């Protein structure tokens, strides 16, 4: 099928490879990105341990919240790689990895 | 291939999310071990930790959501209005959320599947915003009905829940019907249904060699249908039954959430179907019959409900001022009026839900409200101001706007039907005021105090309310920002 | 350096004191609402003393964004005809605190606290130099007097004259909203020293003198709406009536002598 | 308050509210919809989709497939 | 006062909306 | 009337909070999710007090 | 001045105080959550104030984007 | 001319939908069968303007409303169904 | 008597210090 | 109840009861004023806006009108309440509500005795 | 003719669901409205949409309303964008080309359907799936009783 990747805005941040691989996008992953992706998946998996109490189901309230957590911390860890590699965000390392490449 | 749907990770995450929730529910809910536990309240908290991560999604990819946009041109488009119409939807939802948790734990509503609904809504409205076809935006539209049918009728025991659903299916399903048919015919007549096509085919002949039977008629059902979703008069067949029988927090969310995405749709409907000003005139008819029918019939309501049900028309014809007046600054008057009804509806929806524990129904039943909690009657007589539109609140800077931009057009009859509606609608709003403070019944009724979520909702709506004047310069920005990146 | 930003902020932190206080301890209550009345008090003093008395210009012109563009803000400043209402209008506030000195353990804080609420509201009245916060302010006053007068009321007839006074002030309100919102779309902006050098056409002079007139000739009862008065003055309570008579009143001609007449 | 410094302020802030008068006239001055708003690249994108999607079948010109052979 | 201007006023006479808001049923 | 008085005044604080647990559990009803799952939540026996304190002696 | 720091941590303390008082609860019931709920008033204020600043500058682009759309109607 | 009569017909199956909505407001089975014409008439005219103008975009959108009135069925019948129960009369 | 017996318990623990640990870096890193 | 009515101890709002007071089975309307040492047998009426004397008994099914003073073993009518006694009967009620929330604010959510508990535990083992 | 026939038969059918005492006897030319609109589409060349439109609204829809009639209660209750060719056509007919390139490799309604239905516009495909999966989920909690 046909696709395009051109975006109405243009990116206002040098562009390294611009459409990059799933592969390569999480290879990219900065400090940052596993802070990020850490503290949500904390967070979704505190508030369903609190959450699941008074029904009584811990353990289960927990794996929920941390499904919930992980699906969601890996995509906006994604969604922030891919907007640095395709230079919709400043990629301030990603320029820096890439020159002496 | 997968970067393609970095424009679509916001609607993935909350379609996952909620098919998790199910699944958990559903699962959970039909055990053994756990003596068949009633987890209403862990899925309501895990369906607002969606939410607020969907938020997150949304909010910080702002960048990208022209991303492939070529690609995505035929099902959806989205620009500057779509993102803060979606991110002021999912705030919404995620304050009814907050809102409805404690109305599954005194009254034990024990059913997950009302969070699921709301989720799916919720994604349907979603998908709504950013429609840019009449086919996705028709399928929206029915995938938020049917979620909304299914819970109005939630209290299946009870005689109003039911006959409040089947109305409201009833409704939905005429009105559908009358968009549906107006869609057909503007399909027919020029062979197109994406919103660019439709509007090249129309912006050149504007009715200047003759007038499209066709096409007047397509635009003239749309505009009906659209007149039934927000309950414009004479189309308010049911709402106000509609209101009352239905439970407490669903109607929370029916009086705030189907309107943001709607309002959305009309717009993105003006964008293009300004044919010859014909919407023009049906919403400068059905504003001045909205506000003076609202006005009107809100002095003659006993029961607290109705009253809000009225309020809500009558606002609704308030921003209906807006639409006849086509012009950025009538836009940007009809977005700031949207927005500062929906916090007052919050609001107002939270002071009942904290009352409903005790069963309020009448407006006399809060009459000594001023002696038993005499803080929770100082906010409800703010919300009531802030609707009122006394000036000092923010509920006057909504109205002040939208006189203005009814000025600016030169319609001097509106101005006219709006002061005066505004004198009856703060008589009858104050009459609610006078109760709390002034009278002294024999007999007092007893409220329980309220929980963290609505108490830490209320006193941020509050505190928005009064001091919104001292600095209301950003929503202004932002407003007038949707309004231009409407056309450009 | 005694600015008008303090003279208004000296009530709310008043008021705002006052909110969370505990209610048992009524002498606390009583002293931090005089003692704020008083500071204000002689601040307005002292704001009479450092004030030029040569010059026409607006004197301690203070400004504060509103709109977004500007187009519409935050202008205090006084004048040799408002100086004197400002100063009246803090002085009568600790007079009004000690009428209800002996009666305060029945009232309460909400008592302290609208009077306060009403002296911040009057003082920026006399003091807003822009046309459309001037309305803001003009017609913010009737929530701490429609409390005022209901909750503290002396019979039952309260309800009925707070009833009358509220609606004929929204009459008048709405029709000079009307007027202002003509004035800001034709002139362009709100502030009076920009309204006071635009030529407006002989035409809209007429209309927009009328609905000036609407509003102002309420609080200032001519001869057709004198009939609220007598009721909201008898059924008010005794600190309730100086309020509607030393300064209510001097609304309607304070607008006339500032608007209407330039 | 210094008198020079008082009558200074009065007349800038009276000519920047003028400036500022005039050009919120000007914006107010602005129509809905712009002059030639189908023009601009956001409202043109079936021009550069269908160019892409011009080869998919179900979209050819009939004498299209039948000159693909060589 | 109590009159011609009370019955013209506010009470007198426009309380009507009584007569004219009960309506609103039909 | 002693006795029942005399058999809540003597429980100990393993007992106390597992019969707080249950009166939590069981202050508030709903027949329809019931209905809907197949189930009949009863009051615990801890819950219950003989039908001679009752005022007319009310079995169900 | 007021800076956005302390007029945020006022709003902070206000709201939590005022979630406390709707409850029938002691003003200063729980006095960790006070500190928190100032804390989070700062940075929203703080946010607010940065948000409305480039909020502004966006304005300004997209209107001399119209207006500069508008002017070519002359030619 | 057959495109006249193809919408004249339909035109007619909406018309009788609404009356049948309205004339029949006692009874709740007859509400939604009318509901079900005017949804029928709407495919029609879809499926026609589609056949008409050489165009596959009404033929997707009839088989896209197909779903959403028999979804729209099934909520109604469960609706009333419910609705019996309680009250025991229609 | 000096070990926590709860191993649903324990990870609710880890995981919310976990989640300071992130915000506080997330707020410091950024 | 001997009178019929339902038995249940109901006491209305702005109801001071004055200590040693012995309650059965009565229902006290609002603004009331009960003495020191006195008794309210079952299915006894107190009307609203009156005042019991201390040491005062009335006997079941005895009623108080609302607006007098009664007082006595075997309670009987003293004279006829003035408006600024029945208007400053809830002051009194708001004075002690006063004072009880002054007492409130002594004591927080949870003792520290089950430390005490803890370290007598600890000197005996476990 | 065939389209006179096979329309007035269905405004017969219309009228009579929309103006009938027994339920059954409404919810049978409600039948019937379908079975006629169905030869309808046939006559368009829409062979897919006819036979869907027997398989779901007379097999799914109208089972459905049979069984809630039956078991439940059975109780009693132009000119201006196309204007007409006239009847013109003993020298139209003979004006008919035939461009033989659009005949050579020929689809058919239903693969002319699933060339787009699935890659082009499967977005408001996933739409549908949820409606109907909402259908799914409303129809238990407001209809169940177990035991
Ligand atoms: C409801 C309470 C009512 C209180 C308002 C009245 C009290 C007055 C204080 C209002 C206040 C806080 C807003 C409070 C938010 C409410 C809380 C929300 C809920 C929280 C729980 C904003 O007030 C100022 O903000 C300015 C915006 O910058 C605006 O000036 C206009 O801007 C142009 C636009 O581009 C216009 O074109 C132009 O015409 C105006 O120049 C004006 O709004 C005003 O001057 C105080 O200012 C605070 O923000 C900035 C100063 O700017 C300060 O830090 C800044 O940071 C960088 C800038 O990001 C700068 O680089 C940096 O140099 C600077 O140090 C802060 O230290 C503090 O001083
Ligand atoms: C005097 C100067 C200092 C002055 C300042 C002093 C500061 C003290 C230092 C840190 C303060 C920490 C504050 C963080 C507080 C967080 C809230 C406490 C959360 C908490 O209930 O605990 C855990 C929960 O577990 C987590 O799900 C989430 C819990 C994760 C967070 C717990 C991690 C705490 C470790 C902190 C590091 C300590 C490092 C050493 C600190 C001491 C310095 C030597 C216990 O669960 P649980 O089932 O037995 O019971 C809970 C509990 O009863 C209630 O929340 C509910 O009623 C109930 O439903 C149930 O949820
Ligand atoms: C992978 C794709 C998604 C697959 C699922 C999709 C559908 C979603 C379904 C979600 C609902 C079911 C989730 C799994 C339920 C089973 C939960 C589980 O495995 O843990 C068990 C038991 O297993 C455990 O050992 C506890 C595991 C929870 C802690 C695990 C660490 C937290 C993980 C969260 C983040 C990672 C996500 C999950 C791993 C991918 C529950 O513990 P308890 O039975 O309460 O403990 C027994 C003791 N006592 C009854 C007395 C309390
Ligand atoms: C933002 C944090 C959100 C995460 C918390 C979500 C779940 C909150 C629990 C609500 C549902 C619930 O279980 O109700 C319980 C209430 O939940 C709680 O008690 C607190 C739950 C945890 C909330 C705070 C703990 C730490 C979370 C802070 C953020 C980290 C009932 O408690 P109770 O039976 O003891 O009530 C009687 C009362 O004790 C007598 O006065
Ligand atoms: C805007 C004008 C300015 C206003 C001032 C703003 C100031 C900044 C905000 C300050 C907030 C201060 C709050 C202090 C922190 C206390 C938070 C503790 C809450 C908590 O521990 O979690 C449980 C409840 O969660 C909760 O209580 C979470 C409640 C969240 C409700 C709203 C959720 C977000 C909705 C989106 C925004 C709202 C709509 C906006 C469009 C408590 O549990 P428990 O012990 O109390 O017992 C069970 C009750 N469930």
């Amino acid at each position: 099928m046909n696709t395009d990747i051109t975006a109405l805005e243009k990116a206002q941040y040098p562009v390294v490879d611009r459409n990059p691989a799933f592969t390569k996008v999480v290879g990219n992953f900065s400090t940052l990105d596993y802070l990020r992706f850490s503290t949500i998946t904390g967070i979704s998996v505190t508030v369903g341990y609190l959450s699941g109490i008074k029904p009584g189901i811990k353990g289960p309230s927990m794996v929920t919240g941390g499904l919930i957590g992980l699906m969601g911390g890996f995509m906006y860890a994604y969604q922030n790689s891919a907007g640095r590699l395709m230079g919709f965000f400043p990629n301030d390392g990603e320029v820096a990895s890439y020159q002496k490449r | 291939m997968f970067n393609l749907f970095l424009a679509v990770f916001p609607e993935i995450f909350i379609i996952n999310a909620t098919f998790i929730l199910l699944i958990h529910g559903v699962v959970f809910s039909t055990s053994k071990k756990y003596d068949y536990p009633p987890l209403a309240s862990n899925v309501g908290w895990l369906g607002l930790l969606s939410v607020l991560i969907t938020l997150l999604l949304l909010a910080a990819g702002a960048p990208l959501l022209t991303i492939a946009h070529l690609f995505w041109n035929n099902l959806f488009r989205r620009d500057n209005f779509t993102y803060f119409c979606q991110i002021f939807l999912l705030l919404s939802t995620a304050g009814t959320i907050s809102m409805c948790f404690d109305f599954f734990d005194q009254e034990r509503f024990d059913a997950f599947e009302f969070i699921v609904l709301i989720l799916l809504s919720t994604c349907g409205m979603l998908f709504m915003i950013s429609a840019y076809d009449l086919i996705a935006m028709y399928l929206a539209i029915e995938l938020q009905s049917l979620c909304f049918y299914v819970i109005a009728a939630s209290k299946r025991k009870s005689e109003f829940s039911t006959e409040a659903g089947l109305k409201y299916l009833i409704l939905g399903a005429f009105s559908s019907g009358i968009l549906l048919f107006g869609c057909s015919m503007i399909y027919g007549s020029t062979g197109a249904t994406h919103f660019d096509q439709l509007a090249k085919i129309l912006t050149g002949y504007e009715i200047t060699g003759a007038r499209s039977s066709g096409i007047f008629m397509g635009i003239l059902f749309i505009a009906v249908g659209f007149l039934f979703k927000i309950t414009a008069v004479p189309f308010h067949m049911w709402a106000p039954d509609i209101y009352e029988g239905s439970p407490t927090p669903v109607t929370a969310f029916l009086s705030i959430a189907p309107k943001i995405s709607i309002f959305a749709n009309i717009l993105r409907v003006f964008i293009y179907g300004s044919y010859g000003a014909t919407l023009q005139q049906i919403f400068f008819f059905c504003s001045i019959a909205s506000m003076i029918l609202g006005a009107l019939a809100a002095m003659a309501q006993t029961k607290v409900k109705r009253l809000l049900a009225y309020s809500s028309i009558g606002h609704v014809g308030y921003i209906c001022i807006g639409f006849s007046c086509g012009t950025i600054e009538g836009i940007q008057s009809l977005l700031i009026g949207i927005f500062i009804y929906a916090l007052m509806t919050m609001d107002a929806f939270a002071i009942v839900l904290a009352l409903r524990q005790t069963r309020v129904k009448y407006i006399a039943d809060l009459g000594a409200l001023a002696k038993t909690n005499p803080i929770l009657a100082i906010t409800f007589s703010i919300t009531m101001f802030s609707y009122a539109g006394i000036p000092p609140l923010a509920g006057f800077c909504s109205k002040f706007y939208l006189f203005f931009a009814a000025l600016g057009c030169g319609a001097y009859f509106l101005a006219l039907v709006g002061v005066v509606t505004s004198v009856i609608g703060c008589f009858y709003y104050i009459r609610l005021v006078k109760r709390m403070f002034f009278d002294t019944p024999r007999t007092w009724i007893l409220y329980e105090p309220m929980d963290r979520n609505k108490s830490l909702l209320l006193a941020m709506t509050s505190f928005f309310i009064t001091l919104f004047l001292l600095y209301p310069s950003p929503l202004f920005s932002v407003t007038h920002q949707m309004a231009l990146s409407l056309y450009l | 350096y005694f600015n008008l930003s303090g003279l208004i902020l000296c009530p709310v932190l008043g008021s705002i004191i006052l909110l969370f206080i505990p209610n048992s301890r009524i002498r606390l209550i009583r002293l931090i609402g005089l003692c704020a009345s008083l500071i204000t008090f002689l601040y307005s003093l002292v704001l009479w003393i450092q004030f030029d008395s040569s010059t026409a210009k607006f004197q301690f012109v203070e400004s504060l964004r509103w709109l977004p563009y500007e187009n519409i803000n935050f202008y205090l400043g006084i004048d040799g005809i408002s100086l004197f209402f400002v100063i009246l209008t803090t002085f009568l506030i600790p007079i009004c605190i000690l009428v209800g000195w002996s009666g305060m353990r029945s009232y309460g804080k909400e008592y302290i606290i609208a009077f306060l609420i009403c002296e911040f509201l009057m003082i920026a009245v006399f003091c807003m130099l822009d046309l459309l916060l001037f309305y803001v302010f003009f017609e913010s006053v009737l929530i701490p007097m429609f409390i005022i007068i209901g909750v503290w009321g002396s019979r039952q007839r309260k309800i009925k004259a707070a009833y009358q006074f509220f609606l004929y002030t929204l009459l008048g309100s709405l029709f000079m909203l009307l007027a202002i919102l003509l004035i800001l779309f034709q002139t362009g902006t709100t502030d009076l020293q920009i309204l006071l050098t635009t030529e407006f056409s002989e035409r809209r002079q007429i209309f927009l003198w009328i609905a000036f007139f609407a509003s102002f000739a309420v609080k200032v009862p001519m001869v057709p709406v004198h009939i609220w008065l007598p009721e909201a003055h008898v059924e008010a309570p005794t600190a309730g009536s100086v309020i509607l008579a030393g300064i209510l009143l001097k609304f309607g001609t304070y607008g006339f002598l500032r608007f209407s007449i330039p | 308050e210094n008198p020079e410094e008082r009558d200074r302020k009065a007349r800038e802030h009276i000519y920047e509210m003028h400036e500022r008068c005039k050009k919120i006239k000007e914006m107010w001055a602005l129509p809905i919809r712009p002059y030639g708003f189908w023009t601009f690249e956001r409202h043109n994108a079936q021009l550069r989709w269908d160019p892409q999607i011009s080869q998919v079948a179900g979209r050819r010109d009939p004498y299209d497939d039948l000159l693909e052979d060589n | 006062d109590k009159g011609a201007i009370e019955i013209l006023g506010p009470y007198g006479i426009s309380y009507t909306f009584r007569r004219l808001a009960e309506r609103i049923s039909q | 009337l002693a006795q029942i008085h005399a058999s809540e005044n003597s429980k100990s604080f393993e007992q106390i909070e597992v019969e707080r647990a249950l009166r939590k559990k069981y202050a508030r009803k709903d027949e329809d999710y019931d209905s809907m799952l197949g189930i009949t939540r009863e009051t615990p026996p801890e819950l219950i007090l003989p039908d001679n304190v009752l005022p007319g002696g009310k079995p169900v | 001045p007021i800076s956005a720091t302390m007029v945020g941590a006022l709003l902070g303390l206000g709201t939590q105080m005022y979630s406390n008082a709707l409850r029938k609860l002691p003003y200063m019931r729980h006095p960790w959550e006070h500190v928190v709920g100032m804390g989070l008033g700062a940075v929203f204020a703080n946010q607010l104030v940065k948000w409305d600043v480039k909020l502004k500058e966006d304005l300004d682009v997209m209107l001399a984007k119209a207006r500069a759309a508008n002017e070519r109607r002359y030619f | 001319m057959d495109l006249i009569k193809y919408f004249t017909f339909s035109m007619i199956i909406f018309i009788l939908g609404i009356w049948g909505i309205l004339l029949n407001r006692r009874n709740i089975l007859i509400m939604l069968m009318s509901i079900e014409l005017m949804l029928l008439a709407v495919n029609l005219n879809f499926l026609v303007f589609s056949v008409s103008l050489d165009d596959m975009m009404g033929q997707v959108f009839a088989l896209l409303v197909l779903t959403v009135a028999a979804a729209e069925s099934a909520i109604g019948l469960a609706i009333f169904v419910i609705t019996f129960r309680v009250r025991g009369t229609i | 008597p000096k070990v926590s017996e709860d191993k649903n318990r324990n990870y609710a623990v880890v995981a919310g210090v976990v989640a300071i640990v992130g915000s506080i870096g997330w707020y410091l890193k950024a | 109840s001997p009178t019929g009515l339902p038995a249940q101890t109901l006491i209305d709002r702005y109801v001071t009861v004055g200590a040693y007071s012995l309650l059965r089975s009565c229902t006290i309307e609002p603004e009331c004023i009960i003495g020191q040492h006195s008794i309210l047998m079952e299915g006894s009426l107190v009307e609203t806006r009156s005042i019991l004397e201390a040491g005062s008994v009335l006997p079941p099914g005895r009623r108080i009108p609302s607006g007098e003073l009664w007082g006595g073993n075997p309670a009987r009518f003293i004279r006829t309440l003035t408006n600024e006694e029945t208007l400053e009967i809830p002051k009194l009620a708001v004075a002690i509500n006063h004072l009880s929330g002054d007492y409130f604010s002594e004591f927080l959510p949870y003792s520290t005795i089950y430390l005490e508990v803890e370290k007598f535990k600890k000197s005996l083992g476990i | 003719m065939i389209l006179s026939v096979l329309s007035s038969l269905a405004l017969v059918s219309g009228l009579m669901v929309v103006r009938a005492k027994n339920p059954v006897h409404s919810v049978l030319f409600f039948i019937l409205v379908f079975c006629d609109t169905s030869g309808l589409l046939l006559l368009l060349g829409l062979d897919f949409f006819a036979m869907i439109f027997l398989v779901v609204y007379i097999g799914a829809i109208a089972v459905l309303f049979l069984f809630v009639v039956m078991m439940f209660h059975i109780q009693i209750a132009l000119d201006n964008e196309s204007i007409p060719l006239l009847p013109t056509q003993r020298n139209t007919t003979s004006l008919r080309y035939t461009v033989y390139a659009g005949k050579v490799r020929s689809w058919t309604n239903l693969e002319t359907l699933g060339n787009l239905l699935y890659t082009y516009y499967f977005v408001w495909f996933l739409v549908s799936s949820l409606i109907l999966l909402v259908a799914m989920i409303g129809a238990i909690v407001l209809t169940m009783h177990r035991t």
